[PDB]
């Protein structure tokens, strides 16, 4: 999965 | 409710000793109580509320999408028929997770985001209210999915409005709401050109503001800018 | 008493489902559910029994000593006051973990270790019962600490007794029932010095007995005795 | 801490 914060 | 007896003090304190502990349903519960006693949080407290809610339905996210390979999996032809109970147990995962997002969309509502004037702190909650609606929407099949989406995108794009108006380009807030709502587009909105655009428009805008921070400041910026550009790698 | 409208065979593929999904709180709660149904368990019941509890256990063992750090260091002299909160949380975290310790024990009293009559039952729920009184020892410091830690011992024992006399040095059951008494006996009852006999005595009766095992009953039986080896090097 | 299973 791409990167959240 | 049941915080309701406990000094508002006491409740950010026991977050903090939750967070040590790891034990993140309890931070949650506290913050929730904090936020109940009805005053507007610091910048420490907004971040207390936001680690606590987001292990938490992180980890309800991880099982969710577990429990829906092992679902879609069973669904596929060949496969033996093996009851009701992957279904069942995934939508009672489904169900508290959602229940999650709507109690910290409810706390959002009332009364966080009406109170919030300041960019840091409005645009700090509305991103979490496109976060929230965003895991709603990763769950949601029904009549109302448009909405969910829409509700999701209402709420960065607010936050992104004022965020370009009252925020120097490596804020952290601005470049991890930018993060997000990049990740809305590329995941949600079947929008990868628009995630991509965003990611980079962002990136390089921080790259050129870097020159006026001090060395903690770049070092927060940055951090986030490595993630914009991991993303980027991913999607190109 | 809530899973008790749920089918026996639907509680354990439910608690599979959770495992995979690292949902050890509901595989706990499955696993009750099942016992509760009053049928003896299999063998893989048993172990998706203790998997569950010891993961749920683990996190509030882990949890209360990190608090109790805290704690300890709020009392030394020099430290500032900072309240009730620490000493509060900590009682919160301890209060739960003696539940789910007497929760696992009444399954075993009622009615797991009654219906147990061959060794690999029930020398497995008897280990379990010495390991939940040794949780409960851990935290304990009242009048019956003395007692808790005699129950702990007396459901060892008991297990160790039948253990010698029914199955081979290298069962795994036998292996894990003497690493885990020979813990007790260092961390809890003040007696390294039969921890560690206790640790290498086991270690070298397998050793021996391994030559008239399969390739897999091998792996199974070394992987044990190198924890045991581990725990030597430890406290030697 | 020491190895249990
Ligand atoms: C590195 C990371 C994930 O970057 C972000 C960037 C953008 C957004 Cl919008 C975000 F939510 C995070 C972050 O957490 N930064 C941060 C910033 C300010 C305060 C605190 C803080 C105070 S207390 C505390 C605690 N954990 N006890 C954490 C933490
Ligand atoms: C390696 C380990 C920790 O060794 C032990 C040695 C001694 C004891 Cl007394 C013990 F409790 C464990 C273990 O788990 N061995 C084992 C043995 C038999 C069955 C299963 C099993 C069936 S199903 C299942 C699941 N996780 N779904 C696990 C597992
Ligand atoms: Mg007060
Ligand atoms: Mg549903
Ligand atoms: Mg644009
Ligand atoms: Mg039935
Ligand atoms: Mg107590
Ligand atoms: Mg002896």
């Amino acid at each position: 999965f791409p990167a959240t914060v | 409710g049941a915080m309701g007896s406990m000094e508002r003090a006491s409740l950010i304190q026991k977050a903090k000793l939750a967070e040590q502990a790891e034990r993140y349903e309890d931070m949650a519960a506290f913050m929730k109580g904090a936020v109940e006693k009805g005053e507007e949080l610091s910048c420490e407290e907004r971040n207390l509320l936001s680690v606590a809610y987001k292990n938490v339905v992180g980890g309800q996210r991880a099982a969710w999408r577990v429990l829906s390979s092992i679902e879609q999996k069973s669904n596929e032809e060949g496969s033996e028929e093996k009851g009701p109970e992957v279904r069942e147990y995934r939508e009672k995962v489904e169900t508290e997770l959602q229940g999650v997002c709507d109690t910290v969309l409810g706390l959002l509502d009332s009364h966080l985001i009406k109170e919030a004037g300041d960019a840091e702190s409005r645009v700090f909650y509305l991103k979490m209210k496109g976060d929230y609606y965003r895991y709603l929407a990763e769950v949601a099949t029904g009549d109302d999915k448009k909405r969910i989406i829409d509700s999701a995108r209402s709420a960065y794009q607010e936050a992104m409005d004022i965020s370009k108006k009252e925020m120097p380009p490596t804020n952290p807030i601005r470049l991890g709401l930018a993060l997000n709502f990049s990740v809305f587009h590329y995941e949600i909105a079947n929008s990868p050109e628009e995630a991509i655009s965003l990611a980079k428009t962002t990136f390089d805008e921080a790259m050129a503001d870097l020159h006026t921070l001090s060395e903690d400041s770049y070092k927060d910026s940055t951090l986030i800018m490595q993630l914009l550009r991991d993303n980027l790698t991913l999607w190109t």
